[PDB]
């Protein structure tokens, strides 16, 4: 009997990730519609949804995944940035959301360096969406160990993974008065031996990336 | 136009240099933060799969 | 037997999680698929063919077992059939890509008794409606087997709405020239012309020009 | 239509009883009232003013 | 210099209403659009909206209005309308505005039988749309006091108040559960005598639809 | 005096009550007025001509005086100008029936010193660039008195986002033949020539080429 | 001011 | 599965 009910236990999961996969990569592909994004808001169904994506989420990085799962998060974390892209999807993430905003943060810490390196990068994208909206960029960077979470992330050597760190960074620099304390002690907990490594890199976004981020630092 | 009775609008002699009206919105104007500065300027992003 | 109540608890969590992103993604997608344009973006995607495939798997499982979470599971994925086949290449998607999804419906309106989860009978006799707007899928729905006895049945369902929409099935398979083999309940066709719903008794007596040329 | 290659929609001979697809929202399936009786269709009122 | 505070204090709710009464048309003329409306429940600022409108509606009541005042609330009335005429509408507010619905019912028992004959049907709209939600049905039969609020609009002898009252009414009886204890102390409690005499009304419309209600209240 | 003081808190609490409703009213015109047939709509009803003539009585009234709910107020009123502004029929109208409106943005503009208001100054500008496309509106504007010593004030503005549509305004007149009359802060005009904000150096050197030819 | 009602 | 990055 045990094994009966392991068994069919193992199809739930499959068609539940396949039903999943199917549906939010349907999802993922007209989120990046204003309207689409506008009716999805529409309701407390968005309210719900969100708050299953960050489980789901968390659920799947906790278990480190099959080529099911994997799509199934992608879409998950490319509906966040397309809902966060909007204008009004950023502010009601922020004020309808903060628990998915914590997941992701949250998640970005858990994944190793070289560990579902797109996942990353969607998650990163989504927090530089959030960023661009005021309150957005304040409880993001009010988010206790959000400047570590950096130096974690800048130690990935995917090149992709470091351009949207430094993309979120160049972010959240340009903000004086969240500053923490002193601006000028604000620069020095920054991954500055970092980000001048790579502003002499071989990759020419990346490289760009952190020499213009390097600029910005130096006339603070 | 030719015949100035409803159309009022100009009518620009180079395709290249088009006039074109902008909108607003609540948000982006009153929740976003004016990212239009001097040296950058940051706007969002947005991902499509395959 | 020391590991086996407590991997059962969590099989019953594993479904409740389930049905819960099942209905919180679904109806999403039943809100959007109104307009046009997404109805065409979404049958764009590699996933279409594999989102309605397990769409009438998830439906026919669920009408075998009524919950809430499940109750707006299911009616979304009948929603999403409903307003894909609203669109023209919708209904050409579905049928020429998505049958057994067909058959299901087709299979689920006879398993459900009148009474239980109307609102979905209502929304699947829609989408085979909507899809029979389409040469190929009226050919395909009405030469299903049983296919004429099932709408006599579904027209002894005392709900209005049901009714409604059995007789609109009826006006469009009547609306092109099709094989007839007298079993019309004249009685319950008759029955309903003269009603106070100015809308069934509408689709009746138009029902019945055609029954007469 | 005439040739059968990508239009495959029914076309009706007689104009006034055409085919019309209809479509459905999650609320109004789920939050309204199954209002479509066998005596009376209750359906919402708008107002526009002058 | 209390005649001057006394004079801009006129002259300050006069370009009130007047803005009021501008912005809010223009909002009512585009309301009957199903797109307008999901844009107008867009957001927080539909909640602070319609806090705001059962305020002024209220204030506005207790007062007893000129042209400028009563198109005022006669747009704030259509608003509500036109929004619980859209599923969602209706579904978010009563979700969302409980307090305006209970203003609503309110205010339809301040007024005395011929005052403000225009906004009481606009009023008695919203609620049978809102009806048309199963919450919806449900808070407002359940409001105290609601079927005595019946009786005294049915007072008012203007035939589209009592028409509309009656409107209402027919919402109602359709629903059984919801029915106070027993189905025929139920009908007990409406006012079958002035609906009976409405059976024999010399308005047509108003007519047809006591007559209609009687059929559903016999059947039962 | 034993009166006075109570209803000049009375007064307080009217003007606070006011522009609250102001603001929620004015965002959902703000929000919805980004659609082509809503400002038709708006347009084709009486209060049109009311509203545009009060806003810019609120808008001139307020800027006087930054507040919250009062900064959305004017905010919302100047960005449903814009909105209708961008619009055919809507700068028709503009410059049709409310010029005191123009005159009153125009006045504002210059009334605010660089740094105050900064988001109102740019919603301003482009709403006269928006009306500018109408050729009675290009006219209407371009000949306010001290309009062309305006818009080089309006580059001495530090604010990056304030010049790119200085910029644009510029762009627009230049590009109709017009009377010129050798003010053109060619320092500030090629200073943001060479600019690393990719639009702000590209509104500079696309209005270069108009100013030669 | 009058008040159209279209259903 | 593969991602398109427009702005």
């Amino acid at each position: 009997q045990l094994n009966e009910a392991k068994q069919q236990l193992l199809q739930q999961a499959e068609y539940c990730t396949e039903m999943g996969a199917a549906a939010c990569t349907l999802l993922w592909g007209v989120s990046s519609s204003e309207e689409v994004v506008k009716a999805i808001l529409g309701g407390d169904k968005a309210l719900k949804f969100f708050s299953i994506t960050g489980q789901t989420m968390e659920s799947f990085v906790k278990s480190l995944l099959d080529s099911d799962e994997s799509q199934f998060v992608f879409a998950l974390a490319g509906i966040v940035t397309n809902v966060a892209a909007i204008a009004c999807g950023r502010e009601f993430l922020v004020n309808s959301s903060r628990v998915l905003l914590d997941t992701i943060l949250q998640l970005l810490g858990d994944l190793k360096p070289g560990q579902c390196t797109k996942l990353k990068v969607l998650m990163l994208m989504s927090l530089y969406n959030v960023s661009i909206n005021l309150k957005g960029l304040k409880y993001i960077s009010e988010s206790p160990g959000f400047i570590p979470l950096l130096w974690w992330l800048l130690s990935d050597p995917d090149a992709e993974v470091c351009l949207h760190v430094l993309r979120l960074v160049q972010s959240v620099v340009l903000e004086p008065e969240v500053f923490s304390k002193s601006a000028s002690e604000f620069r020095s907990s920054l991954p500055l031996q970092r980000i001048l490594a790579m502003s002499k890199s071989r990759n020419p976004r990346l490289q760009t990336a952190a020499q213009e981020l390097l600029e910005d630092l130096r006339t603070l | 136009k030719r015949n100035l009775l409803n159309e009022f609008d100009r009518i620009i002699e180079n395709q290249e240099k088009s006039l074109k009206a902008s909108k607003s919105t609540p948000d982006g104007t009153i929740k976003d933060r004016r990212l239009f500065m001097h040296h950058v300027s940051l706007e969002p992003i947005t991902c499509v799969p395959f």
